[PDB]
DNA sequence: ATCAATATCCACCTGCAGATTCTACCAAAAGTGTATTTGGAAACTGCTCCATCAAAAGGCATGTTCAGCTGAATTCAGCTGAACATGCCTTTTGATGGAGCAGTTTCCAAATACACTTTTGGTAGAATCTGCAGGTGGATATTGAT
DNA sequence: ATCAATATCCACCTGCAGATTCTACCAAAAGTGTATTTGGAAACTGCTCCATCAAAAGGCATGTTCAGCTGAATTCAGCTGAACATGCCTTTTGATGGAGCAGTTTCCAAATACACTTTTGGTAGAATCTGCAGGTGGATATTGAT
């Protein structure tokens, strides 16, 4: 019966709505806009969420932490061109050693 | 008596500080650093959170900074950082 | 009281990786990371529709705003998935 | 007080950044930077903490100081 | 049709700093261009921070902290003392 | 009927106040705007146009030219601090750039 | 229907990349500048023209417009003045 | 007899740095641009043939000479740092790493 | 390239404290059912502005030659920076008290919105004005060979 | 240290394309007058944050020794700058047709407004579980001598 359920979403249209109303954006906001921008999030959560649950199992957890999402993020040229500006709180960084500072 | 050629133990230490992710600076001498600059900008009070998102920033900011003067320093032919290599990464950075 | 995305981020994990957890701090970098891209979206939306003199955001706004934001792949998965949504909202 | 950043704690953040050989005049270089970056930081922050008519800066002030700045920072509400 | 500009404006003040100068119309399509980027700076910031505040009007208050937030330094100390001087003057009566 | 005053004039200002009162309530940014913000921000625009003008006609009859071109308001910023960091990633259509070259590459 | 445009990166001949080298103060120029001044021109004009259509075609107009690439390049970070007609 | 007369390598690079860092004219040829910008547009999907006012060919000429300059100053900055003189392909791809691109 | 001798790294364990999950309650959003209003889509239409067209001339792109200077490759000593042992003090950690300060409520006096109705400043051409582009030709500096 | 060869600079001039002024209309401020909001003034209250203290550890400061990097100095093959002849194609200017922007009107599919009913998300303990401190013990790398 919400309109969540009748998109097939998890994310919620009824305050991604009540946010856009409310966020000074426009004198008004179509019915369609906040479904729209729900399965846009909704599935940029999910494809974060997907390459950190990988990436925390990778190291042998079932619990994804902030260093989880970071390899995710930065491992990922898409990800990481999207998310280039943003700094994710201990996170680190990648390992990388540049070549001409190993022995031999 | 053993002794490690100069070199292998920094690049144990690179391996092991860049697989983790604790904060690098020591908690009480960078906020004690962060009220006096403070100060003197304006007697503000600081939230805990507020001490620890600046120092995150701010490592990461340091750790970003070094990552790309050390790309200098390679293109320098050389493998010490230098003053000039930090510089030069801030000027086209566009600081 | 206050308001965040904790819910439907864990929703969407149990669907993407039913026994993998969650902690407390990544749960905030995730509550950052849809707020941000909520504000991206939005703001672009919404200098979209002033350009053209138009006072409504629509889906058609909101799916010009995720071409101009999202890189390649990601953008045309987003949109997919965006116009997908809204027709299965619009036919119940 | 920009001593209490110390040189080994400069060391680790450079061997975080990758740095395998460390001149003696990075660390004072470092410090100038961090000051800078704090002042124009923390200027910001507690400018959104006046403006707000309150006497403590909260994580949220230091996120919009740096976001300002073109530095999103996330996981602090 | 019908466009409006700040050219009138902007060839007002110039006058006013150097009465025996022009300007070219290229120039002044500078001009114009920082005028509304400017603008709407400031304004983008006055609206984020009356948001960030839960205010729903936009007040002097909120122009003077952008732009104490947006310039640097003298431009900002400058630009906050004619700010406030045209406020009290124009409140005034 | 009173005698018609302008905001501007009662601000004592050439930019015009009750334009950019409209241009802020009609541009989103908020659901109210109070009297006197148009009028800070109208002189806040008049301020930086003045300082830019005032460096740009010092470039332009440091050229010996009495009209401003481009090239005279990208010299004005360029060589000023704050006006050169607060429009750090602003392009001046026909600007050119500062004449520089690195003494490294004088001749010997 | 036009004429079939091909091959037009090459027509950013080798003295117009020198004289934009040398406005950047460029003393001395490797033969192989030009190739790379290509690739990098290429990659530049396809996104900001990638995201002018995009305004025009929102708009719905076939006209690229002056402030169609303003706002692709203003969402590039990069603010051009002069051209807001 | 006589010589002919030549400059020494070097002299004419400085002499046309001199003379074009004074001038703001573009730089690339109008016609040849344009066609390469007509030519990405409708190699690019959203392009059906889109027609092109002639302000914003202008325009984008505008911005990609200034970007073009600014990346080979930056490039030359990291060129003098290398010791050499000779602008090189590392110098310019390592600027626009740096620059965030 | 090997061996012998350390040293460090890292995969794996356990018991359990601390972090998450799990329950249940409830203001506050979200949803619903009606009732009205309206923004902008369509459908003309008038007319700028783009797209080709053509021709002319003359500014430059191109290809070639050849010599000077540059990048690249090597060598090597002085001195900087790394590694390390020692012992000292700054930072951590823990407790306890209390101030002061962020939230919250309730009213209004003051401030702002909005519809109508004068009133004028601002805009679009026209009508005038006028730097300065773009020509000479001499003066003065710079460069490179001798 | 000079001269011949160029390059650059600089003053002066005029016609015209571009900039500045001038008019008249009219959209859009300004003025008026009611109708809605709202931003704090006082009055609280519970809780984060600061301030002292105190003890301890573990991280850092210091001094020593020396290995290896950096900067300097050399050498040289070949790449890139300079100069130039040739001729192509870019730039100018003007025309010509028509696409398609943009101005105007009409009218619903969609959006807002409002009064009420459900449903949810947030919160805070209770109930579960999971990393993690702190141990191995083998694997893997490093160092010095042959
Ligand atoms: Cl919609
Ligand atoms: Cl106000
Ligand atoms: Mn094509
Ligand atoms: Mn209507
Ligand atoms: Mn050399
Ligand atoms: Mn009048
Ligand atoms: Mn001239
Ligand atoms: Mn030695
Ligand atoms: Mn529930
Ligand atoms: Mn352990």
């Amino acid at each position: 019966k919400t309109r969540s359920s009748r998109a097939g979403l998890q994310f919620p249209v009824g305050r991604v709505h009540r946010l856009l109303r409310k966020g000074n954006y426009s004198e008004r906001v179509g019915a369609g806009a906040p479904v729209y921008l729900a399965a846009v999030l909704e599935y940029l959560t999910a494809e974060i969420l997907e390459l950190a649950g990988n990436a925390a199992r990778d190291n042998k957890k079932t619990r994804i932490i902030p260093r989880h999402l970071q390899l995710a993020i930065r491992n990922d040229e898409e990800l990481n061109k999207l998310l280039g500006r943003v700094t994710i709180a201990q996170g680190g960084v990648l390992p990388n050693i540049q070549a001409v500072l190993l022995p031999k | 008596p053993h002794r490690y050629r100069p070199g292998t133990v920094a690049l144990r230490e690179i391996r092991r500080y860049q697989k983790s992710t604790e904060l690098l600076i020591r908690k009480l001498p960078f906020q004690r650093l962060v009220r006096e600059i403070c100060q003197d900008f304006t007697d503000f009070n600081w939230q805990a959170q507020a001490l620890l998102a600046l120092q995150e920033a701010a490592e990461a900011f340091l750790v970003h900074l070094f990552e790309d003067a050390y790309l200098l320093t390679l293109h320098a032919k050389r493998v010490t950082i230098m003053p000039k290599d930090i510089q030069l990464a801030r000027r086209i950075r566009g600081e | 009281r206050k308001e965040s995305y904790s819910i439907y981020v864990y929703k969407v994990l149990k669907q993407v990786h039913p026994d993998t957890g969650i902690s407390s701090k990544a749960m905030g970098i995730m509550n950052s990371f849809v707020n941000d891209i909520f504000e991206r979206i939005a703001g672009e939306a919404s200098r979209l529709a002033h350009y053209n003199k138009r006072s409504t955001i629509t889906s058609r706004e909101i799916q010009t705003a995720v071409r101009l934001l999202l890189p390649g792949e990601l953008a045309k998965h987003a949109v997919s998935e965006g116009t997908k949504a809204v027709t299965k909202y619009t036919s119940a | 007080n920009i001593q209490g950043i110390t040189k080994p704690a400069i060391r680790r953040l450079a061997r975080r950044g990758g740095v395998k050989r460390i001149s003696g005049l990075i660390y004072e270089e470092t410090r100038g930077v961090l000051k800078v970056f704090l002042e124009n930081v923390i200027r910001d922050a507690v400018t959104y903490t006046e403006h707000a008519k309150r006497k403590t800066v909260t994580a949220m002030d230091v996120v919009y100081a740096l976001k300002r700045q073109g530095r999103t920072l996330y996981g602090f509400g």
